[PDB]
RNA sequence: AAAUUGUUGAAAGGGAAGGGCAUUUGAUCAGACAUGGUGUUUUGUAUU
RNA sequence: AUACUGCCAGCUGGGACUGAGGACUGCGACGUAAGUCAAGGAUGCUGGCAUAAUGGUUAUAUGCCGCCCGUCUUGAAACAC
RNA sequence: CCUGAAAAUGGAUGGCGCUCAAGCGUGUUACCUAUACUCUACCGUCAGGGUUGAUAUGAUGCCCUGACGAGUAGGCAGGCGUGGAGGUCAGUGACGAAGCCUAGACCGUAAGGUCGGGUCGAACGGCCUCUAGUGCAGAUCUUGGUGGUAGUAGCAAAUAUU
RNA sequence: UUGGCGGAAAGGCCUUGGGUGCUUGCUGGCGAAUUGCAAUGUCAUUUUGCGUGGGGAUAAAUCAUUUGUAUACGACUUAGA
């Protein structure tokens, strides 16, 4: 054989982790991101569209939403460095926001199982944007061109040097 | 998928061909140092190849183990199984080479009775 | 920047215009030179026929078939210029002169098409006031070229079929500006110019 | 094998200027040509749509002979002998189809692109 | 609009290199409105992508993008040093890059 | 067996070829996932 | 006053590379004080894939580089053997 | 700066080219990059140390710490291979040993080891030691075999054949 | 569809008129979600092949023979229903 027996033995336990010194502390958002502050999406299906920042959500993200009625893209959340802050400001005061957060934010994601070789939205989501959109809605509309400029896409011209320009 | 360990690092992956193994069919690829006065291998002029040197070898935590991390012991039977039988995550099963077709599919019901990971359980079988 | 780049070549140093436009080849850009035929050296003309001849002495003695090819019309000698200073032997060198293409005159596909010019390379920004200076189509005739009147007789040509258009578009453009001046300095003007614009 | 052989007007037909006669070797070959169609009738094959699918000469052992040479020296004076096989086949159609079936495999993000544009295009 | 870019042009010069030595691990862009350091400063940590097509398709797709990031300023004249998970294949010297906006800090 | 050669297949081939670093492309290939463990939808009706 | 210089155990930002170690022990900080901490080495949240996608090998292409080994010799790629 | 200033293949501030220079002299900064320096990881070497638990680990074990690493001629050390020998694996094998082929996989810095596939048909290997006719790229090395040259030089004296 | 212009490499630029689509010049109604917090997230061609439906015209070159204004051989003047 290759050996007759060992006498030396080595152990197979899992070793366990030092107490690591990382205690976790609450992120520092810039300042240009305060709520109600139209955000450019820079990433994502809804690239380049002009949403309303609502809420610094739990998990580091940012509730957006269009408003839905206005460009189609509805409450949800995004990144804060895949945004661009816009001087733009809209008024918060009178739109409820407490009611979402991470655990709004669910998915319940499909098994490994189900393969989409071949290959709806709840209701309670679907008023409650109604409500914030309708909100939002009545807020904007004192701003003239407000409502026109959130359904406009953002795009880089020819030209455009994003290091001058301003938002 | 095994003992807490650092990724397995290969510092070099590549192989230390002797010189001028491409230049002539006389001399074969395994590694020779060049003993030449003028040798620009052995003088580790620039654009040639590399010589094998002890600052490549491999991190202690990690050498000698497989891509699984396991470490691989030629066995020729069930006793040869026996004294890795209670390692499984630390020893993987190579079944020799000159084992027969019985005896080999024998080592490998064993070993997969006792959980032993076997690196080639795919000789002298249908294919 | 460009899809192309088209250079008036009038009134440009050889040398840096070349420097540039290699720059520019390697760095990716798809560049035409105009007017090779006006561009120019410092030094006196005598000056650069010297050198010029001084080139043509060259040549592999057993067979001058294989030694240096001295290309006579300007577009050609611009572009010696620049495969000096391209690494010419290699396939990223090949590209960049696939890049390039130079031209006496204007040929029709860039007649009609903005040129540009490279101010670090123009004669009258860089050569102190006072300096002599050759023209590369009295050059190229001095030493064997043979299209210098065929090249004047079509930049005639061409300079008047291109001053008649912008004659027209003057003329397009008076008409606008009269015709607008009533739409202009209204509300939205002044919008617009409260604004930025 | 033509280095420094002459060359002739009926190499244009194959693009070639250097072209000879091997007057023995087409005799040879055209023999085993012969013999292969013999089988091949033999076998019961169509001896029409037959056509020359393999064939391959190689080197034999060489066939020794000396030569005589200035100053008493001895040279070799080789035959070089061939291996001829050759292989006749029934001409067929194109029979190889059925390419791969390239399975894809997709992310949540290409599932859901692909979801949308069949929704917007028909 | 018919313009839908959201990332900035940028063209892969070289390699980092002397005058006979390249370090294929360093890319060295230019970002098209680039002409000083000052104004290269805010493209810094920003995502760069390769983005090239192939003639066979892998997971659904014909086009296959190497990632990278800018990591700092090269030289006097607002060229940057940039670094990607693979280093650019040399093929791609004066090829378009694409110097997206983010990670952003505006 | 090798030198050397034929055929076939695949590639490169602007005055050599071969090599190193690095990527790209084509080809090819090894390496967790039922498995000691989470508890129930007991499939091919001591066991999953 | 400003400039120039020196200092700050001054403040506020944008980037990049690294995350070795693996129960605790130590030195410290925090309203001193139950406890927490950025204090003797990265954790937390999340996503897609789970397969040639990453990677290995191989062939090519591209950028840069790379003279033919052995020998005698102060000196060899040598028009030295 | 110019004259002085003439040598033989064509020709070299490295080349292109450059003239308020991209020249010369002198100041000021910014920037580029060595196998150098700083910091980090990893390898080895050396050094200084710690460590007696009845426990399941052979104390040239397990650890902590720091500094180092060019190299011909040369010295020493630790190892990898080959033939044969003593022990042992009650080792592998006609259900296929040895050998060979394989831009297949793994391991080692490497010498090399292990395995998948093909071919083959009778022996062979791991480990602890012993031993030597023990490792090749060269020696105008030896013997055998094979090339390019190359379907090439050539097969033309002595009258001549039909 | 109409009238021109453009030979430098024109192969493009103007122009009369009849249809049809849009128009963000101003004001509206509806849709967007779920690609789940980003993944270029596929939208431009350069060629080729295989077919479909609408037209259009039905050659030569080489070998072999000949020639000798030619010729080492190729190649070359030539002729040949």
């Amino acid at each position: 054989t290759a050996q007759q027996a060992p006498k030396w033995y080595p152990s197979e336990d899992v070793a366990a982790p030092k107490k690591t010194r990382k205690a976790v502390r609450p992120q520092k958002l810039r300042a240009s991101l305060v709520p109600g502050t139209v955000l450019i999406l820079l990433a994502g299906r809804f690239r380049g569209k002009r949403v309303v920042y609502l809420k610094h959500l739990e998990d580091n993200t940012l509730l957006v939403t269009g408003p839905f009625k206005v460009n189609g893209v509805p409450l949800r959340r995004v990144n804060a460095r895949y945004v661009i802050a816009t001087s733009t400001k809209v008024s918060v005061e009178g739109v409820n926001v407490e009611k979402f957060n991470v655990e709004y934010f669910a998915k319940e994601k499909l098994t490994k199982k189900e393969k989409k070789e071949a290959n709806e939205i709840k209701t309670e989501r679907v008023e409650d944007q109604k409500v914030v959109d309708k909100a939002l809605l009545a807020e904007i509309k004192k701003t003239p061109l407000l409502k026109q400029y959130l359904s406009a896409s953002f795009s880089l011209k020819n030209g455009d040097k994003p290091h001058l320009l301003k938002f | 998928a095994s003992l807490p360990h650092p990724k397995i690092v290969k510092k070099h992956t590549k192989k230390f061909k002797r010189h001028h193994s491409d230049r002539y069919h006389r001399v074969a690829e395994n590694w020779r140092k060049q003993k030449g006065i003028d040798s620009v291998v052995r003088r580790r002029f620039r654009g040639n190849i590399s010589q094998p040197k002890i600052g490549y070898g491999s991190n202690k935590k990690t050498k000698f183990l497989s891509p699984s991390g396991h470490k691989t012991f030629l066995v020729a039977n069930v006793k040869d199984l026996e004294t890795l039988t209670m390692h499984t995550k630390t020893y993987a099963a190579e079944i020799a080479h000159n084992i027969s077709a019985k005896n080999r599919v024998v080592i490998l019901a064993r070993a997969k009775a006792l959980g032993i990971k076997v690196t080639n359980p795919k000789g002298r079988l249908a294919l | 920047v460009e899809p192309v780049v088209v250079i008036d070549g009038k009134g440009h140093l050889v040398g840096r215009l070349a420097s540039v436009v290699a720059k520019q080849l390697l760095n990716g850009q798809k560049i035409v030179v105009v007017r090779a035929e006006e561009l120019n050296i410092s030094g006196e003309f005598f000056r650069n026929k010297l050198k010029y001849h001084d080139f043509l002495r060259k040549a592999t003695a057993f067979n001058k078939t294989r030694g240096p090819f001295h290309f006579r019309a300007p577009s050609r000698i611009f572009y010696k210029a620049l495969r000096g200073m391209v690494s010419h032997k290699t396939a990223r060198g090949k590209a960049a002169l696939e890049r390039l293409k130079v031209f006496e005159g204007i040929p029709p596909p860039y007649d009609k098409k903005k040129r540009v010019v490279v101010p670090q390379a123009l004669r009258v920004l860089r050569l102190k006031p006072g300096r002599k200076y050759t023209t590369l189509g009295k050059l190229s005739t001095s030493v064997g070229w043979k299209y210098e009147d065929v090249v004047a007789k079509l930049e005639a040509k061409r300079k008047v079929s291109s001053a008649e258009y912008y004659a027209k578009k003057r003329a397009f453009t008076k008409k606008v500006a009269s015709a607008n001046a009533t739409a202009a300095e209204s509300d939205v003007a002044k919008q617009l110019a409260a604004l930025g614009y | 094998f033509n280095s420094s052989i002459g060359r002739t007007a009926q190499g244009k037909e194959f693009g070639v200027t250097k072209a000879r006669w091997p007057a023995k070797s087409v005799k040879f070959v055209q023999g085993l040509l012969q013999n292969a169609a013999a089988n091949a009738e033999a076998k019961g094959l169509d001896a029409t749509k037959l056509y020359v699918s393999h064939i391959q000469v190689n080197q034999a052992p060489k066939q020794r002979r000396r030569t005589y040479r200035a100053h008493g020296r001895i040279n070799k004076y080789e035959s070089s002998p061939s291996h001829i096989e050759l292989v006749v086949t029934e001409k067929e159609e194109a029979v190889a189809k059925a390419a791969e079936k390239k399975v894809v495999r997709l992310t949540s993000r290409q599932r859901g692109r692909i979801a949308a544009q069949k929704r917007i295009a028909a | 609009a018919e313009s839908h870019r959201l990332y900035v042009k940028g063209k892969h010069l070289s390699y980092q290199r002397s005058k006979r030595v390249n370090n294929p691990n360093v890319s060295l862009i230019k970002i098209e409105g680039v002409a000083t350091p000052q104004d290269a400063q805010f493209y810094l940590g920003k995502r760069i992508a390769y983005v090239y097509r192939a003639s066979k398709e892998v997971r659904g797709s014909k086009i296959r993008v190497m990632w990278g990031k800018v990591t700092r300023t090269h030289g006097n004249s607002g060229v940057v040093r940039a670094t990607f998970r693979n280093n650019l294949p040399a093929k791609t010297f004066g090829a378009s890059v694409r110097i997206f906006l983010y990670p952003s800090n505006i």
